[PDB]
């Protein structure tokens, strides 16, 4: 039928960035008309693809990844970036082909007194490879003494809360992000405009 | 057990180069957010550079393209390579560990001093600040020396009461200037000798200057 | 560039009083990314508070923190003699920036400075430069203005100031101001005056001399 973009975009819940959600889009026609011609997006940037041309193309599969970050971090959802999000939460490859879409969701995802449901990974020994998803909750060992599952000095829970409050500045407000990857394989195409 | 110790500070010329080291104990440098923070004489704290556990580095605008932060995991040591140094890089450089929401910058070193100057070593000229014709005030103006520090005493250490030795100021010429004064009973001006002892080790200069009322 | 501004610049209190230091961010930042540090002369900073209100390890209970949005507060409920130092706020949500700091003063009754003026010595004059020195002795509080006048012309941009740390016994400050001229210009003028303004003076006090006398 029609590719179920609404299930992704108009979803009541969104994932924390460290456990970002991925929907696989196959065997349907995708019209990007609603997305490119909606005035409700803070960010709509495409790489290796032009948005108008999207309805004139065909891919093996499309991937829709979804999560929440803060505004100042949306710039890290792009090829070749660095920072806590790009390094330890969600990493785009340098040859990325697809589009990043983001919109302010302060009305949905912020709570007076702090919304502590949305998390980000703060500690990680090494960088993420592109499209890697790390859901570990092992205690982070910042020294040479083993932590053994208990928090303490040099032994920290690797995930931290954003604590979105509606009073935050726009750079610290939650933004919902959808990353569309258009994958080109040597196989029959199943997603078209 | 937890210790950050900075080394490598010294005097260097503008356009020069220097590499600061920060040896760590009690935590692993490569496992942490590690920062350099500097403090110019008499001013506040200015963040300089940071390296993430994963290798990402970031820099303050005032050092971009001139400073480079790095680390050696084998020696558990953080480094700051500083090129094209300017006079305003003169500061104490601290090395610090950051925990962000998990606990801020909880571990600091005690810092190493970096001085960037065109000036060559030069001993101070010592002039009297003569009491004018209750309380009398007299002193010594210790002018045009480099580098810091100088030490000033009065009567070879016997006279300490009422002595104020002021922090040096850096002059437009790149040389330092300082004053040390003392208030005494006016009557004492007739019965007591006052000599200021100025020692500047970097030029091995030692001056003993007597300060007396000028005669009208 | 997030700018942090602390207020006031100096806080004057006695041991046992309550200290309230304010920090304002130029942009709204989450309380998650706010910290307070203490610094004593010659020592490195020491973390007091992280995440706006969480005390760090070892920090006594008299230290508390609060705030949100652009305004944050550090509170020392009852001041101990150890608490007299400088305090910086910091945001660490977008790299790191600090405030200019707030100094906590040992308070005492207002005391006016004793003012002295020193002409240049003949020896320094032989070398071609003239340094005139004005001393402000044992005053409280630190705020003090020194106005150099040369033949009643207000001088600006040719003097430098220095201030001592608060005295450990009488808790006063001292200041020294130096006016520097060439001998050629020093000998073009007669009256050299230093005018001092301070809370303990109902009127500005002027100390002067005439060159050649
Ligand atoms: C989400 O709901 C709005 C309003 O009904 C609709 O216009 C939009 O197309 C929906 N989401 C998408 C893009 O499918």
């Amino acid at each position: 039928n029609l590719c179920p973009f609404g299930e992704v975009f108009n979803a009541t819940r969104f994932a924390s960035v460290y456990a970002w959600n991925r929907k696989r889009i196959s065997n349907c026609v995708a019209d990007y008309s609603v997305l490119y011609n909606s005035a409700s997006f803070s960010t709509f940037k495409c790489y290796g693809v032009s948005p108008t041309k999207l309805n004139d193309l065909c891919f093996t599969n499309v991937y829709a990844d979804s999560f929440v970050i803060r505004g100042d971090e949306v710039r890290q959802i792009a090829p070749g970036q660095t920072g806590k999000i790009a390094d330890y939460n969600y990493k785009l490859p340098d040859d990325f082909t697809g589009c990043v879409i983001a919109w302010n969701s302060n009305n949905l995802d912020s709570k007076v007194g702090g919304n502590y449901n949305y998390l980000y990974r703060l500690f990680r020994k090494s960088n993420l490879k592109p499209f890697e998803r790390d859901i570990s909750t092992e205690i982070y060992q910042a020294g040479s003494t083993p932590c053994n599952g208990v928090e303490g000095f040099n032994c920290y829970f690797p995930l931290q809360s954003y604590g979105f409050q509606p009073t935050n500045g726009v750079g610290y407000q939650p933004y919902r992000v959808v990353v569309l990857s258009f994958e080109l394989l040597h196989a029959p195409a199943t997603v078209c405009g | 057990q937890v210790q950050l110790v900075e080394t490598g500070g010294g005097l260097i010329q503008p356009g020069g180069s220097l590499r600061l080291s920060c040896a760590a104990s009690g935590f692993t440098v490569s496992s942490n957010y590690m920062s350099w923070v500097r403090q110019a004489p008499g001013k506040g704290l200015e963040w300089v550079s940071v390296i993430y556990s994963g290798g990402s580095t970031f820099y303050a605008d005032s050092v971009k393209g001139r400073f480079t932060i790095s680390r050696d995991n084998s020696k558990n040591t953080l480094y700051l390579q500083m090129n094209s140094l300017r006079a305003e890089d003169t500061a104490v450089y601290y090395c610090a560990r950051d925990l962000e929401r998990a606990g801020g910058m909880d571990v600091w070193g005690q810092g190493t001093m970096v001085t960037v100057s065109s000036a060559s070593t030069k001993g101070p000229s010592v002039f009297p600040l003569a009491p004018s014709s209750g309380t009398a005030a007299l002193g010594c103006l210790v002018k045009d020396y480099f580098p810091e520090p100088v030490t000033v005493s009065w009567n070879s250490g016997a006279l300490t009461s009422g002595v104020h030795t002021f922090p040096a100021v850096l002059q437009s010429s790149g040389l330092y200037s300082l004053s040390s004064v003392v208030t005494v009973p006016s009557s004492s001006l007739g019965t007591q000798t006052y000599i200021c002892n100025v020692n500047h080790k970097p030029s091995n200069t030692k001056v003993d200057k007597r300060v007396e009322p000028k005669s009208c | 560039e997030i700018v942090m501004t602390q207020s006031p610049g100096t806080l004057s209190l006695s041991p046992g009083e309550r200290a309230t230091l304010s920090c304002r961010a130029s942009q709204s930042v989450s309380s998650s990314y706010l910290a307070w540090y203490q610094q004593k002369p010659g020592q490195a900073p020491r973390l007091l508070i992280y995440g706006a209100s969480s005390r760090a390890t070892g920090i006594p209970d008299r230290f508390s923190g609060s705030g949100s949005g652009t305004d944050f507060t550090l509170t020392i409920s009852r001041l101990e003699p150890e608490d007299f130092a400088v305090y910086y706020c910091q945001q660490y949500g977008s790299l790191y920036t600090f405030g200019q700091g707030t100094k906590v003063d040992i308070k005492r009754t207002v005391a006016a400075p004793s003012v002295f003026i020193f002409p240049p010595s003949d020896e320094q004059l032989k070398s071609g430069t003239a340094s005139v020195v004005c001393l402000l002795n044992n005053f409280y509080p630190r705020e003090a203005k020194v106005q150099w006048k040369v033949d009643n012309a207000l001088q600006s941009g040719n003097s430098q100031e220095s201030v001592t740390e608060q005295d450990s016994k009488d808790s006063t400050y001292s200041l020294s101001s130096t006016l520097t001229l060439s001998k050629a210009d020093y000998e073009k003028h007669k009256v050299y005056a230093c005018e001092v303004t301070h809370q303990g003076l109902s009127s500005p006090v002027t100390k002067s001399f005439n060159r050649g006398e």
